């Protein structure tokens, strides 16, 4: 009854950033076609690590404990 | 005996609140060291973070 | 002339345009072929202005061609928006078909002058217990009501709601400033059932919106509401977050190039706070009863940003995170919390003495706990026993339940009148109710109430 | 083709070759006339790449001649590995030869599959009393000795070295990763006067070394230790500070134009951690048990590299300051350490449940200090000064003399069988110790040696 | 050649020159037709120096006329500064004239070198008894000076400008960091009316300037106290708070733009106070010896302001309301003020072990104060009331009228060498005055005037 999506830690900081999408799409297509689904998202702060490197390496200017700005929108 | 050892009791209670006022004097000046040593760590972090920020842009 | 996107990092994007033909400051500008507005806040020199999207850039590109609307985001206005759910661009987001209105606004306005101003210090009851005892709202009066997250700032604003604007004779706006779906759902449906939806005009710009719409809806909502205050007439006026619209300021301003200031923040954060919040005022012409929730960012009443929301509004109400985790609800702490309605010659010398009684007594046993938390109970004199025993009562009196709540509770809603809630406090101050235990008081609502449910226990 | 250096700031290196020859990212890079190892980290652009050298830089001028040797940074590996100390770059510093291997591995290599993974929870008994009792061990695991200066890290993991040894019959590789010199020579001439140095390949980057050794070594002595599990053994990995793996990527990150992070870190911390830490795990070709000292910077626990550090390992074992300053030792935080082994379908109900009421009674015990501080242990109610002596008594119990450890103290060192642990803590929980004094069990094996020392 | 204003921002101007006559670092520069000054802080290149002003920068424009002056800010020196109030450019700020000087000297100079150290711990002398007994002041030494306002500093100050110029043939120098407008008009009456203003060199420098001014103003003072050591004098110098030049140094370095350091302060911080206090010695010419009035942050003394200067530091001086509301002037603490010269090493077994049994006996009556307190006199014993009686003697020794309080008390001054107050000191901890009553131990000088008065 369950789809796992796995990032890992050794795999690349875009993947770990845009896994929860992909697994949320997953779970979006029962819930557009009248049922129902249920989705865990077992780490949101190592996901906001990942866009926290990424926002970094492209030069945008950080905030509070250098996070981006956008992290709350994220 | 019994209003010796009344005395005695109403003694030993004072002893014993003057050793509590001073292991609380103990305590509050432990938790003030560790106080000024956040208060210090804040402002490091803060303008660390405002001297990272602006040097982007 | 148009312009051309040379640049879109984020949700800012710079368009250059020629240098007869460059756009004003809070200009909207449309981009060709996409269905996206972008409002100008910068002119960064050499043709190139900076501005804001309002809607996803997903489907931008560089190389699009964007025309100038000559003018600022314009949203319609009138009694066309009673009814209706518009967004930040004044576009309906229901299914109702269009707005026939007969008159356009644009969202950015002056403060009314120092001439026009105009204070009233009628009284306004609702019904709350601890509301009418230590902050009385005024007519035509701001309300602050500042609370973290998940201490009942939304539910407090439905009971304000259902207590004042149902019976109300004018007009209401709703403004849904960077929030839940859910809720804005819940609320219209709510309005809906209730047929009270014909008075009120809703406003959304929910969280998961790009950071220019949370940046501009709730001008949006005040600038119907400024119509509504033109026109004559006695306006009621909802935010449910104002503080997102300082949060979306925050996200969009080190990318418009500016230096942080404290905290994280932006630079220009009291002055932003400073021109959405003088134009809510009542004038000579008609008067706006303002009712905002506040939010507090990690309980901390000493950041900036409610900080600054505090010398903006007559009544301000904080909600405590420590009384919501004791089960009390309202939750209002009654020492934190204050109003300019709190005054002698305003609501008479009985209810200063009994708000000024409860606060007196609450504040010595904040002294008192940790006291009765090392040693115990017994270590006190008799005063001490008799005012902590009291004071426990006032702490389990202050608590209600409440309409909205009762899915929550499980138990009816009550309705208090102020005088109920002065003859009620009085009677525990006075100690007419010394022999009762202090469970009959929490959650009853009359002081009848307790005496009736203290022969259950 | 040749490229020239450009510029020389610190430990990093920027080196201009022809557009048509641009050398990728790790490849190796040695200038012409010193012999020096540069390694490719970035490729700026304009046939410029910036580079880490793997040794000093003073005496290099802007001009040199820089050779590409088209593949990365390779050392030696398989059996003659063994025996050896090697550095960073596989060059033997034993002053014993040249190493006789058959193939050299590369030191970048990408994690093995998901597909790869190996299962197991069979019990490893390490001979320590509180190691065995909250926190256990499992064959093919990894372990984590976290703890801040001088708490004990290095002596932890000799006693586990000397007690993993004893049933363990494979290799072993052990890596220096930016720690002491003498602790280097101290351990090679310990192994080779017991005559255990011909099962140990050595690796060593210590704290006098340029920073690029101290950033590579580790992954040095990973392709060892990987080389040792695709030939399907069980072999044993032990890493002395992989803090100082991180604090080295700090060394170079602002020289490599990057952005800081919070608290002055590196933005790819995460990111290095994980590359690094999802190549220690056991296959299904073969085992690999890690041990790994953990450095805590100031003592505090929610700086980001230990913080980024706990979730990589099966095992965590948190020493404190505060117990050790108690004269504790191996000095072990019984309520912070955790592992996943501490489970009732792995290690039985019986030893879960002392676990978890030796884990109760010190937790209401740690609820106590500020009223037993002010007001003392009398005003307590006759169950809380019950079980505050139980505590005690615990507290006392979970210390241990270790062998190790003799040259310190000169008392000898034991070693506790695992049922030892659960019955002695068994008996100490239901009260069949409550006549015995609370310095009885102190720093004894057995609880029969707590009930000798009481006769004394 | 002349250079030209490009950048007016804020205090911070920029100065285009020639590229063969670009001035010097810390060069006073001069604006044409204006009274505006320069100090040159930094060279940037191509000619441009970057550069502090010593004033208002209201009215300025871009393309003024700047002409160099060829050396540093250069203050008058010598006798005609006694008397007079000066800036920090050394002009007149009373309106009295010129300064008739016949010496002008540069405010930049290193410290004394190694060879010109004088070397030994020779004491200073200043004739007040508890200080010459409890915390002794060193010849090149530096005091620190606690407390608060109202408990008798100024006082204190013009009581040393006094005895330093009529005993010991010396001169003082004042410079006020940090100036209020009000207190400066107010100490330059006292001291006219005390018949101390020729005695001592005033400069000044106000809060309402900019933080430059406040920067240099010590450096100014020094350099005329540095003029009077090498007359062969014994010269004071008073800072009147050496916080205020650290924030000073803050400020200034926030102006150009410096990354700042731990709690907010400049990164130059131990540098530029040790550009000032290496200064303050005793050479083989002469000596400087100065007190230092010290505001503590936050009441935090491991804040880096306070600790940076108590590593320079040699005594302490507290000053306390209970001592002066019970009529004891000076109002000295003698339990918390410190000495690094009370030492037998230093001053000899006999005055360490007179200053160690009066704070004994002193201490020994607080406790016993709070003794009697709680239970009454009679608590007490035969030897604990003799203590009591013999250290209400030794706290009313202490007190010792001065020459510029005689309005105050009503008497005549007193100077007390140091020989007179350890014999004094030593007989009432002898027992040898027991039969003396403590009124006749207040506001004496030495031990035969107490004796002299309880005739009367
Ligand atoms: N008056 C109340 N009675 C009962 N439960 C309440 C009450 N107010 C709040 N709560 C509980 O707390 C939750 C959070 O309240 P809410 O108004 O959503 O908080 P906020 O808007 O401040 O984030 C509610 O959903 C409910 O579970
Ligand atoms: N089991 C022990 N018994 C006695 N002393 C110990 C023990 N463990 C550590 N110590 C003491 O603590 C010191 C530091 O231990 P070490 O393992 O080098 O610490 P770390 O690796 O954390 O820096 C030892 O040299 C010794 O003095
Ligand atoms: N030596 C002294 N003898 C008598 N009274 C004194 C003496 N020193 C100070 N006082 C009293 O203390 C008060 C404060 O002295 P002052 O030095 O002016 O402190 P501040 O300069 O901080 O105001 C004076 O008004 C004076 O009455
Ligand atoms: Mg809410
Ligand atoms: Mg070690």
């Amino acid at each position: 009854n369950t789809i796992v999506v796995a990032a890992s830690a050794s795999e690349s900081a875009a993947l770990q950033y845009l896994a929860p999408y992909s697994g949320c799409t997953m779970g979006e297509y029962f819930r557009d076609r009248g049922e129902d689904a249920l989705i865990v998202y077992d780490d949101l702060s190592k996901q906001a690590v990942a866009y926290r490197q990424i926002s970094l390496l492209l030069r945008r200017p950080p905030g509070r404990e250098a996070y981006p700005g956008d992290v709350f929108y994220l | 005996a019994v209003v010796e050892n009344n005395a005695c009791e109403q003694a030993a209670r004072m002893i014993a609140m003057k050793n509590a006022t001073d292991n609380a004097g103990e305590l509050i000046s432990d938790l003030q060291l560790i106080y000024n040593k956040a208060r210090q760590a804040a402002i490091t972090q803060e303008i660390s973070e405002i001297v990272g920020g602006a040097a982007a842009v | 002339s148009s312009g051309r996107i040379v640049q879109i990092i984020g949700a800012v994007i710079d368009v250059e345009f020629p240098r007869d033909a460059v756009p004003s400051i809070y200009e909207a500008l449309k981009v060709q072929g996409v269905e996206t507005t972008l409002e100008v806040q910068q002119q960064l020199g050499d043709g190139v202005v900076r501005s804001i999207a309002m809607g996803s850039t997903e489907g931008l590109k560089r190389g699009l061609n964007v025309d100038s609307t000559g003018a600022a985001i314009s949203v319609p206005v009138g009694k066309a928006t009673l009814g209706r759910i518009m967004d930040v661009l004044g576009n309906p987001i229901d299914e109702a078909g269009p707005i026939g209105e007969e008159e356009r606004w644009g969202i950015h306005r002056e403060a009314p002058s120092y001439a026009d101003q105009a204070g009233g210090n009628e009284l306004l009851e609702t019904g709350i217990k601890v509301i009418d005892l230590v902050c009385p709202f005024a007519k035509g009066g701001k309300v602050g009501l500042f609370g973290g997250a998940g201490v009942g700032k939304t539910v407090n604003m439905m009971e304000l709601i259902r207590n004042i604007a149902i019976e109300h004779s004018g007009y209401s706006v709703f403004a849904g400033v960077g929030e839940r779906t859910r809720e804005g759902n819940d609320f219209y449906h709510e309005m809906k059932d209730s047929n009270v939806l014909d008075k009120v005009a809703l406003v959304y710009g929910q969280m998961n919106e790009p950071p220019g719409n949370r940046l501009r809806v709730a001008l949006t909502g005040l600038t119907m509401a400024e119509k509504f205050r033109d026109e004559g007439r006695d306006v009621l006026l909802f935010i449910d977050n104002i503080y997102r619209y300082t949060l979306a300021g925050t996200e969009v301003s080190a990318l418009l190039g500016r230096m942080p200031s404290a905290v994280g923040y932006q630079p220009t954060l009291a002055e932003e706070m400073g021109v959405l919040q003088e134009r809510i005022t009542s004038t000579k012409k008609g008067s706006i009863t303002s009712i905002q929730a506040v939010y507090v960012p990690a309980d901390d009443l000493t950041d900036p940003s409610p900080a600054t929301t505090f010398a903006h509004l007559d009544a301000t109400v904080v909600l405590s995170r420590d009384i919501a985790s004791l089960g009390i609800y309202p939750a209002v702490d009654p020492l934190d919390s204050t109003s300019r309605q709190l005054d002698p010659l305003v609501i008479g010398q009985d209810h200063y003495d009994t708000a000024r009684g409860v606060q007196y007594v609450l504040q010595r046993y904040k002294e008192l706990k940790d006291i009765i938390a090392i040693l115990g109970m017994d270590e006190l004199s008799e005063a001490d026993k008799l005012l902590v025993a009291r004071a426990r009562k006032i702490q389990r009196f202050l608590s209600q339940p409440f309409f909205v709540a009762e899915v929550f509770t499980g138990s009816p809603g009550k309705y208090v009148s102020l005088k109920d809630t002065i003859a009620g406090f009085k009677g525990i101050l006075n100690g007419d109710y010394d022999h009762l235990p202090e469970q009959a008081f929490y959650m009853v609502g009359g002081i009848e109430e307790a005496v009736e449910k203290a022969k259950k226990l």
